């Protein structure tokens, strides 16, 4: 299908940026305790 | 392959009379052609004129005919354009300008033929190179 | 084009003049250990 | 009429046409506009105007 | 519609034959007598109708005329190209050895 | 104290996080302008007429250039070795067509690098080290200089400078083989020596000290912990390095005094970078690489070709196709 | 003055023309039974107008001012000819030689290089008839040829070129060549250009001329690659007379 | 696009190298 | 220019997936 050719890169970055700021801050969080 | 008398028999005159050459004044010409013509005409090329080459061909139809010894040491004494109309010892080393073109001036007519038969010989040694240029090195 | 000439002429300058005047400021004083 | 005055007067640009993901210029849409084709006039077969 | 007109001319009687209007002077070495003088007067005096034309060229001597009839079966006219003989390319076409 | 003498004593400070220096005051000013200058054609500059021949080269990233294409071109060689400030055009447009920019940066760059330079010794004087460093730093510094000064000077046009760019630098290093036969030269031979062994006498320092670290640490933990900044004795054990490497080929091909080792360290890449700057130096003025082009011949005098002559038919595809609109006579004899 | 090379090497003055003083508004006088040349004929452009392609729609384009790239590297000049006296009265001169082209490269608002050989080659520039005199009101108008701005031997950066090169885009060894052709087929022009010449000075004594000159002509097309721009230029000439 | 990236890759190492001096692990003496 | 637009995204993944292990790794050291 003709389709928006950023939409793959947008879409990769909407999941990837939000959910590594996640796993970032859980990770540092068991290191604690 | 080796330096053969055949080798070194080349046109004395237009005639079709030839001579024959020894290794040692084939070295000889060829020490005095680098010593006195290289400069311009290495490998048989004319740098300062690069339609003119010394292929025995191009000799060959040159006026006067330039293919043997007699006038390749006749074009040494008083050169000429490659129809013969003109002479050009003013800007051609010659015997007839060794005052302005100083290397000539302790030429000996023998050396002249050696110069001659060298630029005879050399072909039948390097075929297209002699005259070839860049192309053939 | 001439604003900008002299403009960098002067700046050069004062840079080279810094350049001299520090070094001939007794700059072989300025070192750890022996003044001189 | 100058171009420009009827270019107004065509709802390709009317702000109210648009998308929420249909992304980029207007240009993307109907394209780069080239030239003024000219106003139409309709006629029925018996010359009336129709609009 | 689009042709390369250099290539185009060598199809003709250029790719075989001296060309008067056309082909560089070097070419002219390539017979005994021609070059340089004859050569240069060929090419000043270049648009030629019939390659018979040029034994009519003003100031040939009688050796002049010889040698040129000995030669008219190496030479061909054909139309002016302009790609060939602009820049001064007839005295000069960029190729040396 | 007065004014002069608080601005003086903050310039030689040992105390700045950057040391800044007499050198340093030439030194970082000269450096930002070449920077900026740089940065900014690389993105954005317009095409370029290097060789003069109204045929402009796009170097920049905007004009269709990726990273490894991309380039500050040299400076028109209409120009050759004539001095092109910006003031000395008529209009910017005009400067960024002859390649102005080339010119702004490369003065600016070897100044600043050369006050680099000065400015090594210089904090080392105040530091109370031996001088010594700024030495070392001579011959990347001389390389730079003969590829971007020298050889234009020789050659007579910065247009044959060494383009500031990735593929513009291998245009150069092929131009310079056919020109000057640069692989068949001595001092490039020894600047090859110079790296290849730099290099190989690198990796062999680090694994000979590295397989003589003194057990400090646990196998979970980096061998890096057992070294602490500034301890007092020595992490490794020399001794045990010589032993190793004595035996590797013989006793005394190996090197006990760690002064000497360290020393044939710093001389060895620093003297085979310093022949292969003065080969390029010196090629500037034609004296060029070997020559045995048709040496070997036959009793009859046929040429009998060497490795020498296939090299020659290299170059010679390299001479006739560089530039291939810039030659209107038959040798290319700049 | 009679100035020497070393007075005039690097400022600029060698790209500028001569000039007359602003009292030299007399007549030169011509004589039917004699021949005429003239000895130097030198052009110096001072500006470069480009015609804008009016879009589509267009309405009429316009001449626009552009920016010289190229530096003093501008001016025709050594170029001579003969003067004629036709049968009607009239002058014309007929270019025989001279150094009668210039590359030059021009830029346009926005940043597009306009390159155009600047030129008169072959011109024939004539009077008005019945010209007894040469005179501060005295025009020619003429033709010239405008050859290609790169000659046969050129080659385009992949190596393609019209008396050499490569044939085809070699880089693409199995694309449509269709799409290419006119890339990969260089093409020759010859086009014609117009100039008007408006002698304003004349020095009758010495023969000396001088005046303002506007040409038409086109631009370089890149051997057949795009279409060429219109461009006019002006500036001002010197041309010295001489009896034949 | 190319262009873009290109100098953002550029742009990110230029701020590494000021975190990397202004901001380093100091040294001390252990 | 007709470049590979499959480019950008190998581009971003390169630098972003083997970016976001070390900060991970860096910022759970600097909290125990
Ligand atoms: C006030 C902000 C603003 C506005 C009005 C514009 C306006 C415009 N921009 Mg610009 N732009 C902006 C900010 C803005 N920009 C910023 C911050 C950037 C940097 C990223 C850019 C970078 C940029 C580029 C690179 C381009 C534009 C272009 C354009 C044009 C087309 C826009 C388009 O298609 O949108 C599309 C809009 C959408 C698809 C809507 C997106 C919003 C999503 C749907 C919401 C997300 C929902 C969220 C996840 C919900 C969860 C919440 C809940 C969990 C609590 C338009 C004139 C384009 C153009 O034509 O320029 C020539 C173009 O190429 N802009
Ligand atoms: C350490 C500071 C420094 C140094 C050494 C240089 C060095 C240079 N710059 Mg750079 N420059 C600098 C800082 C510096 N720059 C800064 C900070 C900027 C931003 C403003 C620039 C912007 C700049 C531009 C835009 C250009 C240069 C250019 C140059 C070159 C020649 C400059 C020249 O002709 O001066 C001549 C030097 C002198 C006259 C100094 C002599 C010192 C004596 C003691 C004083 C003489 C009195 C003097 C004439 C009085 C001035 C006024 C008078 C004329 C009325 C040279 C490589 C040009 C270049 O690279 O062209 C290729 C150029 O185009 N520079
Ligand atoms: C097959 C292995 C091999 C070998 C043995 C050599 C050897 C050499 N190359 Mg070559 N080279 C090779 C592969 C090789 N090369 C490859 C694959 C490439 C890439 C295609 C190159 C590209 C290359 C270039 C471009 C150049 C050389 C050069 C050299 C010389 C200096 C190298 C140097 O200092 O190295 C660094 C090593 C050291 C400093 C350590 C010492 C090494 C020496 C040679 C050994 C000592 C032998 C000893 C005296 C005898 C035994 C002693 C015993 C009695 C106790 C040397 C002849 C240069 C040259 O031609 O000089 C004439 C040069 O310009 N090399
Ligand atoms: C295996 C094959 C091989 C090898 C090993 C070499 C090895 C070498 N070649 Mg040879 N070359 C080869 C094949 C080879 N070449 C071939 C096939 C050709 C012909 C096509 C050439 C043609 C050739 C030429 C024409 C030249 C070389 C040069 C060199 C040297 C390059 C390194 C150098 O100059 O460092 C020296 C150090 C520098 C150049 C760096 C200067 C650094 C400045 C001062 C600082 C820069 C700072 C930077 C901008 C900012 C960093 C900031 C950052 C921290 C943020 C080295 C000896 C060059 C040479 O001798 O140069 C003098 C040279 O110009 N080669
Ligand atoms: C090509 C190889 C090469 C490069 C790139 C290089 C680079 C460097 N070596 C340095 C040092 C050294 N290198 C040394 C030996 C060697 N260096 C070698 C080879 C190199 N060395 C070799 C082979 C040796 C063995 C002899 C020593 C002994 C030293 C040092 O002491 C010195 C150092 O301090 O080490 C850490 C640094 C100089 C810092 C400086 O001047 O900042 C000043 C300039 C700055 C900060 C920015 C300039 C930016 C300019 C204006 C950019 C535009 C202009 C450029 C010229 C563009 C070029 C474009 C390219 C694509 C060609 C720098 C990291
Ligand atoms: C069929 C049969 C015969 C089988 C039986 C086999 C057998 C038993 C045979 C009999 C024995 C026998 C030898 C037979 C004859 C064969 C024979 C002699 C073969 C020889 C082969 C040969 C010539 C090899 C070449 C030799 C060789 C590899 C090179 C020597 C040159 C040389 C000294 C090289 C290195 C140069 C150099 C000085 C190195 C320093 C580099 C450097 C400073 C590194 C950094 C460093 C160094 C340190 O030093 C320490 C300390 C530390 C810290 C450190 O950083
Ligand atoms: C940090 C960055 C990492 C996060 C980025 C994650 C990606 C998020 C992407 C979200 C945007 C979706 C982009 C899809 C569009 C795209 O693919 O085309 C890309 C489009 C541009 O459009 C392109 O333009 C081109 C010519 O320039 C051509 O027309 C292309 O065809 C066209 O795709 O991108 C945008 O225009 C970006 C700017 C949008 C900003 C305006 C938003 C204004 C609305 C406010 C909304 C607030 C709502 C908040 C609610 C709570
Ligand atoms: C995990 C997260 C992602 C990690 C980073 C991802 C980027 C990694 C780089 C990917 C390769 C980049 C290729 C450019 C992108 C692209 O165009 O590819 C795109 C190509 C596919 O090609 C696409 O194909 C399409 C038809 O389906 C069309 O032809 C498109 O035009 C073309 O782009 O991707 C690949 O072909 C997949 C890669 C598989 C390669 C395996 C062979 C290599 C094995 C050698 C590995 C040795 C490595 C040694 C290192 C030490
Ligand atoms: C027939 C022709 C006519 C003859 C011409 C002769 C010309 C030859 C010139 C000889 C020059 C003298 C030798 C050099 C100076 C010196 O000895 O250094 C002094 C030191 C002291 O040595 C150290 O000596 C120490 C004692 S002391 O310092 O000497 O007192 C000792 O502590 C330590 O163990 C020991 O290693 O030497 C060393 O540290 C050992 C390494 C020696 C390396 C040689 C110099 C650098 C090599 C450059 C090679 C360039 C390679 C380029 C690659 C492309
Ligand atoms: C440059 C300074 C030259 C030197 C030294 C020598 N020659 Fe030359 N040669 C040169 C030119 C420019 C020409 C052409 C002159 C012309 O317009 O005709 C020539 C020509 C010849 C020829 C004729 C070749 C032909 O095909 O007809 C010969 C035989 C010749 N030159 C020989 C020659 C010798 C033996 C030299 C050493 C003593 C020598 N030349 C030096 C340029 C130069
Ligand atoms: C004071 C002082 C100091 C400091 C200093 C400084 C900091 C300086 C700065 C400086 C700088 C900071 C400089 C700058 C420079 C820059 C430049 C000079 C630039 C240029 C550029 C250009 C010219 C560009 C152009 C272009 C291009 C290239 C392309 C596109 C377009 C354009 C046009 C834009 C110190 C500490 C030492 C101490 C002493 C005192
Ligand atoms: O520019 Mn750069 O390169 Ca040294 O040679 Mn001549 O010039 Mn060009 O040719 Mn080959
Ligand atoms: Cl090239
Ligand atoms: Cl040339
Ligand atoms: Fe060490």
């Amino acid at each position: 299908m003709e389709v928006n050719q950023l939409g793959l890169i947008a879409t990769a970055l909407f999941v990837l940026v939000p959910s590594v700021f996640l796993i970032i801050l859980y990770v540092q969080t068991e290191s604690q305790q | 392959a080796e330096l053969t008398p055949e080798v070194l028999t080349v046109p004395l005159n237009s005639e079709g009379k030839t001579i024959t050459l020894t290794e040692k004044q084939y070295l000889e010409g060829k020490r005095l052609f680098q010593y006195a013509c290289a400069s311009c005409h290495v490998g048989g090329i004319t740098k300062t004129n690069p339609s003119l080459d010394l292929r025995t061909e191009t000799l060959a139809l040159a006026t006067p005919p330039r293919d043997n010894i007699e006038g390749l040491v006749d074009y040494m004494k008083n050169p000429t354009t490659y129809d013969g109309e003109q002479e050009i010892a003013e800007v051609h080393p010659s015997l007839r300008s060794a005052d302005i073109f100083p290397k000539m001036r302790n030429l000996t007519e023998k050396d002249l033929v050696a110069i001659a038969g060298h630029i005879l010989v050399e072909p039948k040694i390097l075929g297209d190179k002699w005259g070839g240029g860049k192309v053939y090195y | 084009m001439e604003t900008l000439k002299i403009t960098v002429y002067i700046v050069v300058t004062f840079f080279v003049l810094l350049f001299v005047f520090g070094f001939l400021s007794g700059d072989p004083a300025r070192n750890p250990k022996r003044k001189d | 009429i100058p171009e420009k005055l009827a270019f107004y007067d065509y709802i390709g640009n009317n702000p109210a046409k648009g998308g929420l993901f249909r992304t980029g210029p207007m240009n993307k849409g109907d394209g780069i506009a080239q030239a003024w084709k000219g106003h139409a006039v309709f006629r029925n077969k018996e010359g009336e105007e129709l609009f | 519609e689009l042709v390369n007109v250099v290539d185009e001319k060598l199809g003709t009687a250029y790719g075989e034959k001296i060309d008067l209007n056309n082909t560089n002077i070097a070419a002219f070495i390539q017979y005994r007598g021609l070059y340089p003088t004859l050569a240069k007067l060929i090419v000043k005096n270049a648009p030629y109708e019939s390659v018979e034309d040029v034994l009519n060229i003003p100031g040939l001597t009688e050796r002049q005329k010889q040698i040129l009839r000995e030669n008219l079966e190496h030479f061909t006219v054909t139309e002016v190209e302009t790609a060939l003989v602009e820049g001064g390319d007839r005295y000069n076409n960029g190729l040396y050895k | 104290a007065n004014l002069w003498e608080r601005f003086c004593n903050w310039v030689t400070s040992t105390d700045n996080r950057l040391y800044v220096g007499w050198f340093g005051v030439i030194m970082i000013p000269t450096l930002l302008a070449a920077t900026i200058c740089f940065v900014i054609a690389f993105i954005a500059a317009p095409p370029v007429d290097i060789d003069g021949i109204r045929e402009p080269v796009s170097g920049s990233l905007l004009y269709g250039n990726n990273i490894i294409t991309g380039a500050v071109v040299p400076s028109s060689n209409a120009i050759g070795l004539h001095f092109y400030p910006i003031w000395e055009a008529a209009s910017l447009d005009e400067w960024l067509y002859n390649g102005g920019p080339y010119q702004l940066i490369i003065f600016h760059f070897l100044l600043g690098a050369s006050c680099y330079m000065g400015r090594q010794w210089e904090l080392s004087y105040r530091l109370g080290m031996r001088p010594w460093i700024c030495v070392a730093y001579s011959a990347p510094l001389a390389s730079a200089f003969a590829v971007f000064l020298i050889y234009p000077i020789g050659q007579g046009s910065f247009s044959d400078g060494m383009p500031l760019g990735i593929s513009g630098t291998f245009n150069f290093m092929i131009v310079f083989q056919a020109e000057h036969n640069i692989l068949m030269h001595p001092f490039h031979q020894l600047g090859v020596a110079g790296v290849f062994g730099g290099a190989l006498f690198c990796a062999m320092h680090g694994s000979l000290v590295t397989s003589s670290l003194i057990r400090e640490t646990t196998e979970t933990e980096s061998a890096n912990y057992g070294y602490k900044f500034g301890q007092e004795e020595e992490t490794y054990n020399i001794v045990a390095a010589h032993g190793y490497f004595g035996r590797l080929i013989f006793q005394y091909a190996s090197f006990n005094n760690s002064r000497s080792l360290h020393f044939f360290l710093a001389a060895w890449p620093v003297v085979g970078v310093w022949f292969t700057a003065l080969g390029i130096s010196t090629m500037a003025f034609n004296l060029n690489g070997f020559n045995f082009n048709h040496s070997v011949i036959d009793a009859k005098g046929n040429v009998i070709n060497t490795w020498a002559d296939i090299i020659n038919r290299a170059n010679l595809g390299m001479e006739v196709m560089h530039e291939r609109n810039a030659h209107n006579f038959p040798l290319d004899l700049a | 003055q009679t100035l020497t090379y070393d007075d005039i090497v690097g400022t600029g003055l060698a790209n500028k023309c001569p000039t007359l003083d602003d009292t030299a508004r007399g007549a030169y006088p011509i004589d039917s039974s004699q021949t005429y040349r003239i000895a130097r004929l030198c052009l110096q452009p001072t500006t470069f107008l480009v015609k804008e392609e009016p879009k589509n729609k267009r309405q009429e384009a316009e001449f626009v001012p552009t920016k010289l790239v190229t530096r003093e590297t501008t001016s025709l000049d050594q170029i001579q000819g003969e003067l004629k006296v036709n049968s009607d009265g009239s002058l014309t001169f007929v270019e025989e030689d001279g150094i009668d082209f210039q590359p030059v490269t021009v830029q346009m608002a926005g940043g597009e290089r306009i390159p155009l050989l600047f030129t008169v080659k072959n011109l024939v520039a004539s009077t008005q008839p019945n010209v007894t005199s040469i005179t501060t009101s005295t025009d020619f108008k003429g033709e010239f040829n405008v050859p290609s701005y790169r000659t046969a031997n050129f080659l385009d950066p992949k190596g393609r070129g019209l008396a050499s090169g490569y044939d085809s885009a070699i880089a693409l060894p199995q694309a449509k060549e269709e799409e290419l052709a006119r890339a990969n087929v260089k093409r020759f022009s010859l086009t014609k250009g117009q100039i008007s010449l408006n002698v304003a000075k004349v020095d009758g004594r010495t023969g000396e001329i001088a005046g303002t000159f506007e040409s038409e002509q086109l631009s370089d097309d890149d051997m057949g690659a795009h279409e060429p721009h219109e461009v006019k230029i002006q500036g001002v000439f010197y041309a010295s007379i001489e009896p034949a | 696009m190319e262009t873009i990236t290109y100098v953002f890759i550029f742009a990110c190492i230029i701020a590494l190298f000021f975190f990397a001096i202004f901001f380093r692990e100091p040294p001390r003496i252990t």
